[PDB]
């Protein structure tokens, strides 16, 4: 950059999401595969 | 050595085809019958 800094440029990423579903009781939950919980809370 | 399994890779059809571009996703809604078959086909293979 022109401000004297070298910047790494990575591609834009997306957090994975999965649904845990129990049909008999009609219950569900969310699974963010390989994502730390702190990142989910902050973003 | 006897192999017993392989990695289970699942693919997001919407993110793979359109890289998060809203203009591409608008065209892809005409599809989706094909994305729904790819998502379910890989689900069955990983389930078995």
């Amino acid at each position: 950059s022109d401000d004297g800094n070298y910047y790494c440029v990575r591609p834009c990423v997306s957090v994975p999401v999965s649904v845990i579903y129990d049909k008999s009781t009609n219950l569900h939950a969310t699974l963010f595969g390989s994502v730390a919980c702190e990142h989910v809370t902050t973003m | 050595y006897i192999e017993t399994s392989i990695q289970k890779v699942t693919v997001d059809c919407k993110q793979y085809v359109c890289n998060g571009f809203t203009r591409c996703e608008k065209l892809l809604v005409e599809y989706g019958q094909f994305c729904s078959k790819i998502n379910q086909a890989l689900h069955g293979a990983n389930l078995r």
